[PDB]
């Protein structure tokens, strides 16, 4: 054929031959970029020049036999020449809309579907609201911001994985074809594009543009979200600003918030623990988020936090040099500064060990709602400057500020006990009680701060110790600009130290960051959140508790069903279901326990009606003394949080919820999950042809047979061992899988003995 | 799916004796009528038909075991004698969201003096003024309209 | 690399090989491909280790006690002890160097390695050093490949494949990231080494030789650089160095600035492309004839509109050139128009038979040949190419008058400008009424014919050049319109002859011949027309209070070049345009600003708000926003007609004046060094250019007024 | 003034599919904003809750 | 606040039948917000009689505060191309409905 023909002509020189049989693959991409040519420099002129030409317009030669010589009027359409340096026939923008106006039709089914992106800005610009302009003063503060919406924000690696199994079935990497999370969106994608004619690198190309975010540093003066920025000229000008709202549908996630409190529930746990580096690396190692690793998350979502930023430090990462404190993310600029510790007495006679930072440093502080700067001397509070959208930001960005300063004018201006206390009941350091102490009340601190005459000037105005604008008078280096200052342009990363107190120290000796600054406010799990470690449910709560039990049960269902069918007592004692029957009352849980053992024995003694979701129900009941009883029972009261919450045996409930018609399981509404089922008849052999689960053998053995596209392997027997070519032309022997485990468990247990040695 | 792949499906190759349940969920049916189903089946306890595309209950066969017959979400209008007649010992019977227009089709389901409840929801008889009362009438043996006793109770298993 | 290593592999592995590497004094942030190797052998250890066990009756069994014992990650005095115990308990003969696992199944110690290279070879390297044949050896490649002593491969074919697909996907991994070839490298037989970059041979020498007058050698300057220590230098030095190296600030009050000392010497002479305020043009108001639209069509249909013809003569000659050839030019374009119109079917474009007239006037093969300089190096005459100083000029009112022409409006519109989308948002109906009330500002003026009249000869020009690459063509000079009475207009301003185009750069000229009818005298100004031909071609009645007077109708003809680039650049000039308008909306935006609303109206319709736009010698003259607008499209179209180097070299230069006289204004107390300089560095840039010289006089005018 | 408008913004609960009779329909925004589990004489069955 | 914490079966919102000449997508903001709301008021201990939603854009689309028309002199406005009376034309004519009967 033409291709095996042209290979043949290649080698058949010596200098092609060389080159074949020297270079490998891995490095063909870089004898990619030995182009010979010239770049045209002004294309544009280029264009207009070639334009007048007859054909300045190249075809391919299968154009011959489709596009006649000559239209109605005999105009010349295409042109019996070749093209400098391939084949391609010469053909007129005569030819383009001939092909146009008389050429063959076929349906565009799939072109909505591959253009999703584009189609979806059509749809968000048609179904917009608009509102009156307004004309005054425009503040576009300057910040990163999304692009495109409707992405998955996946990692250019996953989003490159997705597209090579998607469109390139048979031709996936060594990695596909050891991996085992076979994602949704890629069965979803190729159940979509099943039949479609578009040129294959167009379709990759696209799917990328679909399934990966992007960032840019813009001014906006409105809204921020993904959707609100793709009308940007449209929304906001120099001196006008239009309303407007986009009417499609907006993706906003919840992870973020999931993740956060994720992190300060292992922080604020792992800090009382004996060794918190050590328990805090084994839970993020077994913990799931939503169906996913929290370990991906982590490497992947640029969230900045306290408890983020120690876990990082623990894990070993690079995070921003910088501490968010009072709200506000805080930003060294210029100048050195020197921790010295010292005692400091109060105005309450309250003594507190203090760290206080000694030179002429300068920092920038960019909150929620205002953006600052602050030259500090040596306990010396020097320069400060705040904007803000109202008095309130002012106020609270300013008494950050000045107890982040730590003068000792402010000291004696102290009036009350500073006790404040922690939900943990952990006693706060004397920094953060200031704050809080300042927060309640500083109109004293106030009046005896310093007061001195500022002169005026365009661009800045003063304030009165009542927090009011004036150009006459205000503090002692506080000011107040009329225009929005722009937040920092740039963030230093650097190498830090780690203490076991969850403390990150700087290479200077100095501390960063600690578990005390992590705000201890509660917030609810969007995305149920599911743990493997130890007793470590302190948190959790009932709610969380019953979700993260069934999900316990239903990661092991295989090993529960055996012990069940084969050794009942000894699953019934097992350790983990120690917290489900702290929620049942204990009056009733020897009732519970024996009714739902008898229910169990009449299982097993019957045969031919299995009934997973049931067992699944009532195991977690059964982990208590058995009480005899006779009663049948049909509502087992389960506590929640003081709300008597019952399942029903038969049935769903709401604390069990399972839907049939999608085989999914949720409890108390959060999601649970799903079971691995799909025929009525025990087996889980009905797929799509989920071509995973494959383990090489090392290089081409010939005794096993002709090598076997990728594509065709699915017909490979159990344990059957053939040669298969996977990556770009590398012939393997693979095998399918006979024991049902991962890669991932792999080094665990030598992990934790090698630990315990090292220690 | 089809209907008698579905069927045998849920039979797990097994006589269509031995059945106590049989679960007909998002099935087809050519020219909307029963297929498949037939005089064999004799043990069956539970039916449940959803999504099926049956146009009537025409073709039913005599499962005088049948106490628990569900056709929900589907469009089943015409003559009830069949069911009366066929199945004389229902129990439990759910017709929401089919299509049905007034009691004077709905009238032959009274022969049957075993169906302690009769559910219906999203029909064209439920518009009609004292609906519910009106039913209780047509059907004293019913005790539970709409999951739903005379007074307004909810009706525990 | 190093992060790869971090991020690829169970961070608890990461501490291990951190300590182990961490016992020989090693830093992994100096050193990475030993980091990476010691973690590849701590993941295959712990691998080969994992989910094997003893049974009840010790047979093996895969998920009691471990089958196989890890040595390798431990520290010497612990493996030690162990590989003691295990001797000692199960009478094993101590290796004579330390294993890495032991397999208690088979009481033996195995030694496991991965190596990047051919196993084969490893295989070999280990075996010649261990010397024992008690240990067993196991070696894996990234490849695929392993190999072991018999074949006696002690895991099953399970745990083989998955270590042999970990380390395939890790190098698969590591090559997707560009660092494959270095780690690969990096193995010399059975140990990593350090990536080495020393200066030997050529660069020890270039180096010593590059190094400050008081040092020799690159090592002694290095050696210095590390142990100096900042000990007040600079205030040594600040403290010798004379007074007489600082920067003096010299006031700047209201007195010291002068104008611009112009270049002097004859008036300036135009150097437009073509005729801008002096052209005349024959018109046909409505071309409802047969094949219209064709360029040749129009033309004749427009010369059949015009009576006069009278036998031409040279009235300002050419000082340069042969102007008997000029007039048989205009000659042999008259013969063929009245030659075509008596065909009875004109083409859609002619092409002129060659002839000595015309072969000269598109400086046809006029070009001295090119020799090698040694076969000619005796000829006297023989000297460098003239590069001297061009001619300074004088500034001649001619072109104040030009542009005060230009910046005037006209009787029809020079602008068809595009459709767009319907206004639906509520600014894009501000922004419709703003560019509606822009375009009727403009709509008419002079600079809009200039563009247009430029954009149609630049593209017939490059047209005709790439369509008749070795033919003469003759391409009129029409333009479109509309009259007031809405009428669709077509005028003729001359026409142009174009010479061989084969063109391959971008800056190879084509040249070219134009002859544009004309109603000035050029004997009033000749100085103006020093690079044009003039022959009185007619007679034309122009009407006026005083009925329909005859007066003689011009036609100067010319011969110049252009470029492919100027062509383009010619093509481009509808952008003026846009840049008027980019001027005009900030200020409008800008009073928006301070009044918080919108002011289009109050600005397009109010007309008593001004802004001095002008002199004259009552004072300054204040000027509505169309006189503005106007003035603002006529100063870029020129700027676009006039571009030359000293222009933007006087602007940039300038500008710099220009802000601290402003600075000076606004009471912000200015100071400059060497100001001399700058008012020399701003001279240096008005030489000859018509446009750079009105430009100083109007700086030395707004200085004149600003100072006051 | 007594006729001055106010606006609101009012959500209702409710279990009716609005495309039954989508027509009657057109001034209301329909979420799906959860599900509820009703009685009936085939056991606890999930409908829709619509706001 | 006691009434909503009966219920347990909340979802994620999505529209299922859109208001076709308006904003669906705030819509569904601000219930999540309401939601979010009271969540953070069931995180408070002295509860006062009662909240003020905190002013967000997606409320003010859904009440209508930032689509009413400004206030303008008629000086001012005169030269617009669609600036038209009240619509005070009689409302288009609607067929009987079965619905209403069933109400």
């Amino acid at each position: 054929m033409e291709r095996i023909k042209e290979l043949r002509d290649l080698m058949s020189q010596s200098r092609t031959r060389e080159i074949l049989t020297k270079t490998t693959v891995d490095h063909m991409a870089i004898i990619k970029k030995y182009t010979s040519g010239r770049q045209e420099k002004n294309p544009a002129l280029r264009m207009k020049w070639m334009m007048a030409m007859k054909y300045p317009i190249t075809a391919d030669k299968r154009i011959m036999e489709m596009i006649p010589e000559r239209n109605e009027q005999r105009q010349t359409l295409w042109s019996k020449t070749n093209d400098a340096g391939s084949d391609r026939v010469m053909v007129s923008p005569l030819a383009v809309t001939w092909w146009n106006r008389n050429g063959p039709t076929t349906s565009t089914v799939h072109y909505p579907k591959v253009y999703k992106t584009y189609f979806e800005k059509v749809e968000r610009l048609k179904h917009g609201t608009f509102g009156p302009v307004h004309f005054r003063n425009q503040v576009k503060i300057r910040r990163r911001v999304d692009i495109n919406p409707g992405h998955a924000d996946l990692s250019a690696k996953e989003a490159q994985d997705v597209i090579m199994e998607v469109v390139f079935p048979n031709e996936v990497g060594a990695r596909i074809l050891t991996s085992e999370s076979q994602l949704t969106i890629t069965k979803e994608k190729k159940k979509e594009l099943q039949d479609c004619k578009i040129a294959p690198l167009m379709v990759a190309y696209m799917l990328e543009r679909e399934l990966v975010r992007k960032t840019r540093f813009l001014p906006v003066a409105g809204g921020t979200s993904s959707v609100y920025i793709e009308v940007l000229h449209l929304t906001q000008g120099t001196c006008w600003e239009q309303m407007y709202t986009p009417g499609g549908e907006v993706r906003n996630d919840d992870v973020d918030q999931s993740l956060i409190i994720a992190a300060r529930n292992i922080v604020r746990r792992a800090t009382v623990s004996a060794d918190p580096l050590a328990s805090l690396l084994e839970m993020c190692h077994s913990t799931q988020i939503g169906g996913v690793r929290m370990v991906d998350i982590l490497r992947q979502n640029p969230t900045e936090e306290q408890a983020v930023d120690i876990c990082k430090a623990a894990m070993g990462l690079r995070i921003s040099s910088s501490f968010s404190f009072g709200g506000f993310t805080f930003k060294r600029t210029s100048g050195s500064s020197v921790k010295r510790e010292e005692e400091v007495l109060t105005g309450n006679l309250q003594t507190l060990k203090i760290r206080v930072h000694e030179g002429y440093e300068e920092f920038t502080m960019v909150g929620r709602r205002a953006t600052a700067i602050l030259r500090k001397a040596t306990r010396r509070l020097i320069q400060l400057i705040v904007s803000g959208k109202d008095e309130q930001s002012i106020a609270e960005a300013i008494i950050v500020a000045m107890v982040f300063s730590q003068e000792d004018c402010m000291i004696k201006a102290v009036r009350g006990d500073l006790n404040f206390v922690n939900r943990a009941n952990q006693r706060l350091n004397p920094m953060h009680q200031l704050l809080r102490h300042f927060q309640k009340d500083a109109k004293v601190l106030f009046q005896n701060w310093g007061i001195e005459p500022i002169d005026n000037v365009m661009g800045m105005i003063g304030i009165l110790p009542d927090m009011t604008p004036s150009t006459e008078m205000s503090l002692r280096g506080v000011r107040v600009s009329k225009m929005g200052v722009d937040e920092y342009s740039s963030t230093e990363r650097v190498v830090v130290s780690i203490d076991r107190f969850l403390r990150v120290r700087d290479q200077r000796g100095n501390v960063l960051l600690s578990p005390e600054e992590v705000s201890e406010t509660q917030g609810t799990e969007k995305l149920t959140i599911t743990y493997s470690s130890s007793m470590m449910w302190e948190i959790n709560g009932p709610e969380s508790v019953l979700v993260n039990t069934y999900q316990w049960i239903i990661r092991n269902w295989e090993n529960v069903k055996i012990q069940w069918s084969q050794d009942p007592t000894m699953l019934y004692n097992k350790m983990e279901f120690e917290p489900f029957q702290s929620l049942v009352p204990k009056a009733a849980r020897g009732q519970y326990s024996g009714f739902v053992r008898v229910l169990f024995q009449q299982m097993r003694d019957v045969l031919g009606t299995f009934d997973t979701v049931q067992i699944i129900k009532l195991l977690p009941f059964a982990a208590a003394p058995p009480e005899q009883s006779r009663m049948q029972f049909s509502s087992l009261t389960v506590n929640v949080r003081g709300s008597g919450m019952r399942i029903v045996v038969r049935g769903n409930s709401p604390v069990f919820n399972y839907n049939k018609a999608t085989k999914r399981l949720t409890v108390l509404g959060k999601d649970a999950g799903a079971l691995m089922e799909d025929p009525d008849e025990g087996t889980a052999g009905v797929e799509s042809a989920v071509l995973r689960g494959f383990l090489i053998l090392g290089k081409e053995n010939k005794r096993y047979g002709p090598a076997l596209s990728i594509n065709e392997l699915s017909n490979l027997a159990k344990g059957e061992k053939a040669n298969v070519l996977i990556g770009q032309g590398d012939v393997v022997l693979v095998m399918k899988r006979k024991r049902d485990s991962s890669i991932l468990t792999d080094s665990q247990t030598a992990t934790k003995r090698i630990r315990m040695a090292i220690n | 799916m089809e209907m008698g792949r579905r069927i045998h499906l849920e039979l797990r190759n097994r006589t269509p004796s031995d059945v106590k349940e049989l679960v007909l969920d998002n099935s087809r049916s050519n020219e909307g009528k029963l297929e498949g189903l037939t005089d064999e089946f004799e043990e069956l306890e539970f039916l449940s038909t959803i999504n099926v595309g049956l146009t009537s209950i025409a073709n039913l066969p005599k499962l005088n075991k049948l106490k628990k017959l569900e056709l929900s979400d589907n469009r089943v209008s015409g003559g009830l004698e069949v069911l009366a007649e066929k199945c004389p010992n229902l129990t439990h019977l759910n017709l929401s969201g089919n299509k049905i227009k007034d009691l004077s089709t709905i009238e032959p389901l009274k022969k049957l003096e075993n169906l302690k409840s009769l559910d219906l929801f999203n029909c064209e008889v439920t518009n009609l003024n004292d609906y519910r009362e009106n039913v209780f009438k047509l059907l004293p043996q019913l005790t539970y309209l709409d999951g739903y006793d005379r007074d307004d109770k909810e009706a525990p298993d | 690399m190093e992060d790869f290593v971090r991020q690829c592999f169970n961070p608890m592995i990461v501490e291990l090989a951190e300590k182990a590497m961490k016992e020989y004094g090693e830093d992994p942030k100096i050193e990475t491909n030993k980091f990476a190797s010691i973690c590849t052998h701590l993941e295959v250890c712990f691998m080969y280790s994992d989910f094997h066990f003893i049974d009840e009756r010790g047979e093996s069994t895969i998920i009691l006690k471990h089958r196989f014992e890890i040595i390798e990650g431990r520290d010497r005095t612990m493996a030690w002890t162990v590989v003691n115990s295990i001797c000692n308990t199960t009478g094993v003969e101590k290796p004579k160097f330390l294993p890495d696992l032991y397999d208690y199944k088979e009481n033996r110690f195995i030694e496991i390695g991965v190596t990047r290279r051919e196993v084969h070879i490893y295989y070999l390297e280990k075996a010649n050093k261990i010397k024992s044949e008690k240990t067993h050896i196991h070696i894996f490649s990234f490849t695929g490949e392993e190999m072991a002593t018999k074949a006696d491969y002690t895991l099953d074919e399970e745990s083989r494949a998955r270590i042999k697909t970990r380390l395939f996907t890790i190098r698969q991994e590591m090559a997707s990231r560009g660092l494959w070839d270095s780690f690969r490298q990096s193995e010399r037989g059975e140990e990593t080494i350090e990536e080495r970059f020393e200066i030997t041979g050529t660069m020890r020498r270039l180096a010593d030789q590059s190094l400050p007058p008081n040092f020799s050698s690159l090592e002694n300057f290095r050696a210095y650089v590390d142990g100096f220590e900042p000990n007040g230098c600079i205030e040594g030095k600040l403290s010798q160095m004379s007074k007489e190296v600082n920067a003096r600030i010299e006031p700047f009050l209201r007195t010291t600035p002068r104008p611009l000392r112009l270049p002097d010497g004859p008036p300036c002479s135009q150097r437009s492309k073509f005729l801008l305020m002096d052209a005349l043009k024959l018109s046909i108001e409505d071309p409802s004839h047969e094949g219209e639209g064709i360029p040749l069509y129009d033309a004749i249909k427009c010369m059949k509109t015009f009576f006069g013809w009278k036998e031409p003569n040279i009235i300002k000659p050419h000082e340069k050139g042969i102007n008997p050839n000029y007039l048989l030019t205009w000659k042999q374009v008259l013969a063929e128009l009245q030659d075509i119109k008596n065909e009875e079917k004109i083409p859609r474009t002619k092409n002129m038979k060659k002839t000595s007239q015309l072969k000269w006037a598109l400086g046809e093969n006029m070009a001295p040949e090119k020799v090698d300089f040694e076969d000619c190096k005796d000829v006297n005459d023989l000297k460098q190419y003239d590069s001297d100083e061009p001619e300074p000029r004088s500034l001649a009112c001619w072109i104040q008058s030009e542009f005060n022409k230009a910046c005037e409006l006209t009787d029809s519109s020079w602008v068809e400008l595009d459709e767009i989308g319907e206004d639906v948002a509520p600014i894009e109906h501000i922004a419709s009424m703003r560019r509606n009330y822009f375009t009727a500002e403009v709509s008419h003026c002079r600079a809009t014919e200039y563009i247009m009249k430029g954009v149609y000869i630049n593209t017939a020009l490059l047209n005709a050049s790439c369509a008749a690459m070795d033919d003469f063509q003759l391409i009129p000079m029409i333009s479109k319109c509309i009259t007031k009475e809405g009428r669709r207009k077509t005028n003729l301003y001359g026409f142009i002859i174009k010479g061989r185009s084969h063109l391959r750069n971008d800056t190879d000229v084509v040249n070219f011949v134009s002859m544009e009818f004309s109603l000035t005298d050029p004997r009033l100004e000749p100085h103006k027309w020093e690079k044009y031909c003039v022959l009185e071609i007619g007679d034309m009645l122009l009407r006026t209070a005083v009925g329909q007077v005859s007066r003689p109708m011009f036609l100067y003809v010319r011969t110049n070049g252009t470029s492919k680039i100027k062509m383009k650049w010619g093509m481009e000039m509808r952008r003026c345009l846009l840049q008027s308008l980019q001027q005009i909306e900030s200020m409008i935006e800008a009073e928006s600003s301070v009044k918080e609303k919108d002011l289009t109206k109050e600005f397009f319709e109010n007309k008593s708000e001004t802004w001095p736009i002008g002199e004259s010698p009552k004072g300054v003259e204040e000027g509505s926003i169309g006189k503005v607008c106007r003035t603002l499209l006529a100063k870029s179209v020129f700027n676009s007609l006039y571009a030359s180097p000293q222009l933007e070299g006087f602007s940039a230069e300038s500008r710099k004046l220009l802000l601290i006289v402003q600075a000076l204004r606004d009471n912000l107390e200015p100071g400059t060094f060497d100001l001399e300089g700058l008012y020399e560095a701003i001279e240096e840039c008005l030489i000859n250019d018509p446009w750079v010289l009105l430009n100083a006089s109007w700086f030395n005018s707004f200085l004149t007024h600003a100072l006051r």
